[PDB]
């Protein structure tokens, strides 16, 4: 990750377990019998001015879309993962600090929120510096944290859901930047000692349970703690040597074929 | 390990370093003192090492003057062997045969005629010296 | 770092590298400055003096009235002065002996020239294709296949070199060698065959030390390096002892049944027994007779100088000193256990510490720890004399070491301790303006508190003393979870820092506050638990109204009160306050939560779920779900916005407000 | 040698007389072992500071051996103080946390006052319904 | 084998580390505790450290930090530089 | 798995096989520390076990090992070879009392003399600035009464 | 005499941080090195303070509160070596030899190392060693050829002879 | 006294990261012991810390020296090693 375990909050990717059909109904935008946002563009529409805007809107989604396909292609199905800096919260409370309800439409501009990020994701650096190519380890040492910030701050999102204004948004992207760099671990430090200790406590919590009471059982048998030593000892004789093999199907998805 | 006399031999660092001259050394010392006095309350213990030097230095003023030293420098030139140099300007007098005796390391280092010429210039410089 | 007789002299420069070498007879002799000819020394001169070659010369002193020339004073500050113990009787050496035995075939006797040739270019090259201290494997393999020599070195023939010559073959010249060896008890035996005319197998035939050493010393210098040896640190010719060194008493022990008596250890003693067996062997040098019987006593030095190292080298020696019991060797102390290693180098007791039974207290801030005066009156905690202290700091001394706000000891320039006790107890002795003075402890004043067994990062975290009475450690209930230990009469240790540079570490990094969230799980590790928790529920209910009558009373905890009395939720006939109202008071301003539990509707539907706004709850009911180490836990959420404190105050408010509510609400089963 | 006595509490017999208020590192017996002004040693036993209180009684008899033989016993009342252990007969290991005077405690309504009061959370998890029944 | 690094081309993080704060405050503490030239208007304190903290807040405290790299090179940072 | 898949493969195997040890059920998991244990195991090729002693390695001299216990032999053997210990160790280090590189000991400190030098003014001048006759028989004058230095030295 | 570069560490104390440390460090240096002597470099006549004074470092001490300031300086030193010919100043004259004196170092000319032409005269007004018109009293710089030098306790001591040609009275 | 600072215990400072607390509660608050080491062969000298007399009857040293902080704990071991004919040379900084 690059971050200090201790400053982190499991988070959720709205943009994942979503049907493509509803995905489009959250981020994508067009002039095709739509133009519903103009009802929010208040105050000030343009309107539509000259190109540019129409173009930013499909370019945002080119990348918000290269993120929907990958993941997956990497993550099984789960969605809850632990990231640094609770974003889902910096926005509430944030709609407490400034409030403003649907009645007040956004004093923002689609050409700002998109610059907003690009300027304040590139402020989230943890590997310094450039030193060309050394900017690569960094571009994707925060790549995950990144797809969040294009999913909870992509355009249609900030005007349909939770209308923001220059001041609010400017302050949101404030805390993020700050809470991020305040979450970068070390140097120091001792990441093994502390980590090792935490790994020991967990085992102790299992050992007992894996035995507690507790039967009595069959198949899949293996046990916990009592096994640990087996793994660390890489010993050949590991009681339950088990091994799980999957299939296709076919074969199979049936049964009698299996 | 290394406790000879030579013949130019002994410590490497010391060998590398250049042996300061007597008169010139004293001049530099004097200069140093003048720079220190530049803002002194008065006193500045000279310990015991100072006294001795102050005497030996004055009792060997082979150039009781600020220019004498420069003249000497002008006269010299070719390094040869820092040691030998400072040694020749610290002894003085006079003939070749004598030079070798004092500094056997000079063996086939330098000729004679030249040496004699240098001695004559020094003898006249000592005073001269005015 | 403290003081140590303002040694000054040799600046300081901490140890940077550690060079592990192999003592050498020559060096051992030089280093030592004593003799040691009175084997059965022990001041056995007929009086209570000493000499010559045991106690005195010099050695390092053993009591006060003694300035053992060479340094001092005593008993400390004066390290032991090692010394040689001649010999003149080729002695063995178990330990290093094992290795020397394995070698056999690394030079061949006596020409002393590496076995390999060139060579055989693979064998020799292969052995080198491995870092030092390992190539041994190759040597051993060659010895097992060796047992004969050849021509004579690689001397041209034909003679040449440009670039030659090769010209060689092989492995020098001589013969051998030719006889292997095996280990039987504490003796070496080997057979000598060829053959087919007369030889010997495995039955007898020993060797000796003087012979081996001689061969080694002959070893070629470019050869000493060819193997895992060091022609500067480790030299085979060193494996054999000759000047056996003698450690200073400082390393040994003594005793004195004061009076009449003063036996020693024990131990050592044996050392004297060995010189007894050496001096009786050295004097016979002029003989001669019986000669063959003289070796029988020589075998005894082979055993004693071993028992001194490895009591039981797996041979069946006994090494009985008193009542047939192993003779406390040197290898015994090292790797006990029950000694150094894991007792004198890893886990060392320590000082400036204390421990006692713990007790609960609901009235201390989280980062607070009740320290009984009994202890506070015995700690410290030096503290140099600042120009800011002189007056304040002086009052302490003039007070006394028996009055909490007092001190013990006053340290001066020279390094002299003016014990405030019986010693001082007077002498205005104003107070220098650069010296040091040791005070009692008073007000956080941080100090670190742990619980054996300390698994988690936070079994040692740092509190702020002060200072209560009664002889236990009062600590804060919400801090009990991290110490996985109740009040079953448990003990917990306290370690007080001294230097003002650690006082800083355990304040800025380690602190009950900055430790309320271990990264083990990026989840909190402390939370509202026990009675204050049971209480929250039974009070966060919207069935519980508060009489105007207090409210008031309970508002005196917060502890940082706006001063403003909360706007009443009920203006009907009586003025009433909801239990949620005044509770949401002790939560920070501007933290949001949308808990959304299982069944939950646009409705209430029935205090189900939980949800806070501008630091005020409005929805559902507080329980462990939210004021315990939960994931998106309320405890987690202000920590983490906005850091410990008012964060640290959260535990002080609820754990103070509610306890206060519960006091007059009563609860039981 | 021996300081921080005081031996001012020993009789002519070199032994203490009950029941002399003994505290601190006070001493109670005195020894001596030969070796100007020489020589008397001191192999006498003091009293661990951690203890206090008076002296019940001492018993001086003879051993064989063939010399004298003394035994000293001192009593030291001990009151309950915060931090002492108590437990019922069901494994409710408890320790004292506080000592409230009579008024504070829930005088009710008979009205008596609890002599000690344990907390309800030491029930449901340690299931010890016997403590209740009793 | 050191190497020293350019006060102009610094690599490491511009912010001051959890551990450093702890070491600096530890270091000045001892300094002041040892009667030393205090670099900010004395608020009227007593605690050689609680004072050092007054300094840190105002970034008016000497001491610099040499950050050794694995290479063997280092970087020097000024308390006023750091964050 | 190391013999028949990848070495990278086998790391993932550990990570997975450790999760399945401490998770069922309800267990304090952090992907970070789990991650680290694995990389340590599969970071030198072969599968370095962690038996009661500490990865049966040997590349940081003895001094260090002597800490993992049991000492003895180690020193009795390493001694016969003069094994240099860069003492870059952390237990080797807490053995000598030198300050250990434990995070907050993994850096040194100096002094920003620069700040103390240029440090804010400064408010007065000039008389007293460059004088020398208010009692001290000796004289001065700031430093420009007609005198040099070097030059002569160079000659 | 030599002009060389030497090193020396100054361990300063918090009390003297002020704003003019540079001066303090320099003042402390002059005091610790000037007048000292070593076998390695000999007598440290004086330090060429100014211009030729480098002040590197420094790193404060962990458990001490003192900072170590390394200093590189130019100094005038007087180191003697066996075989060197020097002019000396006779101080005393006893039937034991000649107690000369060169600068700050003391040179002893054993009587056994003096020509057989210089008989010792104790009756003469002031004990001297004449011959041989040439009269060497407590006031006549002589020329000697260092035969051997020694260094016991930073201090240096060697013996000179008068056996070679062109040595003796000056 | 005293108390007891377990292996367990020490492994926990390291987790936080307290170089100085650690060093304080092991090489100061228990065995505050200082010794003087020869720069060539790193061993105990004939030190006096009074008359500035150090000297070395072996390496023949009298000018080249350095000081070291070690626990009398350490001290013993190095000494106990001398009896086993092995020399832990404490080659300090450049003083090597
Ligand atoms: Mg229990
Ligand atoms: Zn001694
Ligand atoms: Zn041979
Ligand atoms: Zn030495």
């Amino acid at each position: 990750d690059g971050l200090d375990a201790t400053l982190v909050e499991y988070q959720v990717f709205d943009s994942l377990r979503l049907s493509t059909k509803q995905f489009e109904k959250k981020y994508r935008i067009d002039l095709m019998e739509d133009r519903s946002l103009s009802l929010y563009m208040e105050n000030s529409i343009e309107n539509d001015s000259s190109v540019q805007d129409l173009l930013d809107e499909e370019y945002t989604q080119l990348v918000a879309d290269r993120e929907l396909l990958c993941k997956f292609i990497f993550p099984k199905g789960d969605a809850r993962w632990p990231l640094p800096v609770n974003v889902q919260r910096i926005i509430q409370n944030a709609l407490q600090i400034f409030h403003l309800e649907a009645k007040k439409p956004t004093d923002l501009l689609p050409s700002d929120i998109i610059n907003g990020l690009n300027e304040l994701i590139a402020k989230l650096t943890i590997f310094r510096g450039s030193d060309r190519i050394t900017r690569d380890v960094q571009n994707n040492a925060t790549l995950l944290f990144q797809i969040l910030l294009r999913s909870k701050f992509a355009v249609k999102r900030v005007i349909m859901e939770y209308r923001l204004n220059k001041v609010a948004f400017e302050w949101i992207m404030g805390e993020v930047e700050a809470r991020f760099q305040q979450a970068v671990v070390s140097p120091g430090e001792m990441v093994g000692t502390l980590a090792a200790q935490s790994i020991g406590e967990p085992a102790t919590q299992m050992t007992l349970n894996t035995f507690h009471y507790a039967g009595v059982s069959s198949k899949n048998v293996t046990l916990g703690v009592p096994r640990l030593k087996e793994i660390l000892n890489v010993a050949k004789n590991i009681k339950t040597p088990s091994l799980t093999i999957y299939l296709m199907p076919w074969i199979a998805a049936n049964m009698d074929l299996a | 390990f290394e406790e000879d006399a030579a013949q130019l031999k002994l410590g490497p660092e010391f060998e590398n370093e250049d042996m300061l001259t007597v008169s010139e050394a004293k001049i530099l010392i004097e200069t140093v003192l003048a720079q220190r006095a530049r803002e002194t309350n008065g006193e500045i213990p000279m310990t015991d090492v100072m006294k001795k030097t102050v005497a030996y230095f004055n009792v060997f003023a082979r150039f009781k003057t600020a220019e004498a030293t420069y003249a000497c420098e002008r006269i010299l030139g070719n390094r040869f062997h820092k040691f030998e140099r400072a040694q020749l300007g610290t002894l003085c007098c006079e003939d070749a045969e004598e030079a070798r005796t004092l500094i056997p390391s000079l063996a086939n280092k330098i000729d004679d005629q030249n040496l004699q010429g240098i001695l004559d210039e020094l003898s006249t410089l000592r005073k001269f010296q005015d | 770092s403290g003081i140590q007789f303002s040694p000054s002299s040799v600046p300081l420069r901490r140890v940077e590298e550690v060079q592990f070498g192999i003592l050498s007879p020559e060096e051992i002799r030089s280093m030592s400055v004593a003799k040691i000819e009175f084997p059965e020394t022990m001041d056995e001169s007929g009086q209570r003096p000493r000499v010559g070659g045991l106690l005195d010369p010099r050695l390092g002193t053993i009591d006060r009235q003694f300035k053992c020339q060479t340094c001092g004073e005593t008993m400390a500050d004066c390290p032991g002065h090692f010394g040689h113990i001649e010999l003149a009787k080729p002695v063995f050496h178990i330990g290093f002996l094992s290795k020397i035995k394995k070698i056999l075939e690394c030079v061949c006797w006596n020409c002393g020239k590496l076995k390999i040739d060139s060579s055989n270019p693979k064998f020799n090259d292969t052995q080198r294709y491995r870092d030092p201290k390992n190539r041994l494997n190759a040597v051993w393999n060659v010895c097992k296949t060796k047992m004969v020599c050849d021509t004579g070195l690689s001397a041209g023939s034909d003679n040449f070199d440009l670039s030659n010559p090769s010209a060689n073959m092989g492995h020098g010249g001589c013969g051998a060698a030719q006889p292997t060896i095996r280990k039987d008890g504490l003796r070496l035996w080997g057979s000598w065959k060829r053959g087919k005319d007369e030889s010997d197998l495995p039955e007898k035939r020993l060797l000796s030390p003087l012979e081996v050493h001689t061969i080694f010393t002959h070893i070629s210098s470019e050869d000493l390096a060819h193997l895992g040896l060091n022609e500067q640190y480790a030299r085979p010719d060193w494996m054999i002892i000759t000047v056996l060194p003698v450690p200073p008493p400082s390393v040994r022990p003594s005793i004195s049944v004061d009076g009449t008596s003063r036996g020693e250890d024990d131990l050592t003693h044996k050392l004297s027994d060995i010189i007894k067996a050496n001096a009786n062997v050295r004097r016979c040098e002029q003989e001669g007779a019986p000669a063959h019987i003289v070796s029988e006593y020589e075998q005894l030095l082979q055993f004693h100088v071993a028992t001194y190292m490895d009591n039981e080298i797996a041979g069946q020696p006994q090494a009985l000193q008193k009542s047939g019991r192993p003779l406390k060797s040197i290898r015994a102390r090292l790797k006990g256990k029950e000694g150094r290693l894991r007792g004198n180098l890893m886990g060392k007791r320590v000082d400036f510490s204390a421990r006692t039974v713990i007790t609960g207290d609901p009235n201390l801030s989280l980062d607070e720890l009740g320290v009984p005066r009994s202890i506070a009156k015995t700690l410290t905690y030096p503290e140099t004399v600042t120009p800011y202290n002189i007056y304040q700091l002086q009052e302490l001394v003039r007070n006394g070491p028996d009055e909490h706000p007092g001190a013990k000891y006053i340290i001066r320039d020279t390094g002299e301790r003016i014990d405030l006790r019986y010693h001082k107890r007077a002498g205005d002795i104003p107070l220098r303006y650069g010296w040091r003075v040791e005070r009692h402890i008073r007000d956080g004043d941080v100090v670190i508190f742990n619980r054996q067994p300390s698994l988690h990062k936070m079994s040692m975290m740092g509190h702020r003393i002060r200072v209560m009475p009664y002889s236990t450690f009062r600590l804060n209930l919400s801090v009990t979870s991290p110490y996985n230990a109740d009040f079953d009469g448990d003990e917990m240790n306290m370690h007080v820092p001294q230097s003002e540079e650690t006082r800083a570490e355990i304040q800025e990094i380690t602190m009950v506050p900055k430790q309320i969230v271990s990264p083990q799980s990026n989840k909190p590790v402390m939370g509202i638990v026990q009675d204050t928790l049971a209480g929250v529920r039974k009070f966060s209910l919207r069935d519980n109204f508060l009489t105007r009558n207090a409210v008031m009373n309970i508002m005196l905890w917060v502890p940082d009160w706006d001063g403003i009395l909360p706007p009443p939720v009920i203006l009907k006939p009586k003025v009433l306050w909801t239990g949620k109202q005044i509770l949401s008071l002790i939560i920070p301003k501007g933290i949001n939560l949308i808990r959304d539990d299982d069944k939950q509707s646009l409705s209430n539907p029935t205090d189900s779920g939980m949800l806070i706004e501008n630091g005020e709850i409005i929805y559902g009911v507080v329980d462990k779900k939210t004021v315990g180490a939960s994931q998106g836990g309320l405890v987690h959420t202000i920590w983490k916005e906005k850091g410990p404190e008012i964060c640290k105050g959260f535990f002080n408010g609820i754990q103070r407000v509610v306890n206060y509510w519960l006091l007059h609400n009563g609860f039981s089963i | 040698r021996m300081k921080h006595g005081t031996y001012d509490k020993l009789e002519d017999d070199g032994l203490i007389a009950p029941g002399t208020r003994v505290s601190g590192e006070d001493i109670i017996i005195g020894k001596t072992a030969p070796i100007q002004l020489h020589a008397k040693r001191d192999v006498s036993t003091p009293l661990r500071s951690t203890e206090s209180g008076i002296v019940d009684q001492v018993m001086v008899t003879t051993n064989q051996e063939g010399l004298k033989f003394v035994k000293v016993r001192m009593r030291s009342t001990r009151i309950p103080q915060i931090g002492d252990k108590f437990a019922s007969r069901h494994g409710q290991k408890g320790t004292i946390g506080m000592t409230y005077r009579h008024e504070d405690m829930p005088f009710s309504a008979q009205g008596i006052v609890p002599d000690i009061i344990i907390n309800p959370h030491a029930i449901p998890s340690r299931m010890t319904v016997a403590h209740l029944v009793e | 084998s050191g190497k020293a690094v350019a006060k102009e081309d610094r690599t490491t993080t511009p912010y001051m580390t959890k551990y450093e704060r702890a070491r600096i405050l530890g270091t000045r503490a001892l300094q002041i505790s040892m009667n030393a030239p205090v670099l900010v208007d004395l608020e009227g304190e007593t605690d050689p450290l609680q004072i050092a903290m007054k300094e840190l807040a105002q970034k008016k405290i000497p001491l610099l930090v040499r950050r050794y790299l694995p290479d063997g090179s280092y970087e020097d940072w000024s308390v006023a530089e750091l964050i | 798995i190391l013999q028949i898949l990848g070495i990278e493969a086998t790391r993932s195997a550990l990570l997975k096989e450790l999760r399945n040890v401490i998770e069922f059920d309800g267990s304090y998991v952090n992907y970070r520390h789990l991650a680290l244990l694995c990389d340590v195991m599969t970071s030198r090729g072969h599968l370095m076990a962690i038996t009661r002693h500490g990865i049966n390695r040997a590349e940081t001299g003895a001094l260090m090992r002597c800490s993992f216990e049991e000492t003895v032999e180690i020193l009795m053997d390493a001694a016969a070879s003069g094994e240099k210990d860069d003492c870059k160790g952390i237990s080797e280090n807490i053995m000598l009392g030198q300050l250990a590189p434990m995070g907050t000991g993994a850096f040194d400190i100096y002094l920003d003399q620069d700040m103390l030098m240029n440090y804010s003014l400064g408010t007065a001048v000039p008389t007293l600035a460059g004088s020398g006759m208010g009692t001290s028989q000796l004289p001065e004058g700031a430093g420009t009464p007609y005198e040099r230095s070097p030059m002569v030295d160079s000659g | 005499f030599f002009l060389k570069e030497l090193s020396l560490t100054i361990s300063l104390h918090p009390s003297y941080f002020g704003p003019r440390m540079q001066d303090y460090l320099k003042a402390k240096l002059l005091a610790d090195v000037e007048g000292t002597c070593s076998g390695q470099y000999g007598y440290i006549i004086c330090v060429l303070d100014s211009n030729t004074i480098d002040i590197d470092k420094g790193r404060v001490v962990p458990g001490q509160g003192f900072a170590e300031f390394e200093v590189k300086y130019r100094a005038v030193l007087w180191r003697p070596f066996r075989g060197e010919v020097v002019d000396a100043i006779v101080t005393t004259v006893n039937k034991m030899g000649f107690f000369a004196n060169i600068g700050p170092l003391n040179v002893f000319v054993s009587s056994h190392l003096v020509p057989p032409d210089m008989k010792f005269d104790p009756t003469a007004n002031p004990p001297n060693y004449s011959g041989e018109d040439q009269v060497i009293e407590k006031g006549s710089n002589v020329r000697l050829k260092i035969v051997g030098t020694r260094t016991d306790a930073t201090e240096i001591f060697a013996i000179a002879t008068m056996k070679e040609d062109y040595l003796g009275v000056l | 006294g005293g108390l007891r600072f377990g292996e367990m215990e020490r492994d926990c400072q390291i987790s936080h990261g307290c170089s100085s607390v650690l060093r304080e509660r092991l090489f100061d608050c228990s065995d505050a012991y200082r010794v003087i080491v020869c720069d060539i062969c790193g061993l105990i000298a004939i030190a006096s810390y009074k008359k500035d007399s150090y000297e070395c009857r072996s390496c023949q040293n009298r000018t080249r020296f350095s000081q070291v902080y070690l626990p009398y704990a350490a001290k013993l071991l190095f000494q106990e090693l001398m009896s086993m004919n092995i020399a832990p040379r404490l080659f300090t900084k450049n003083h090597k």
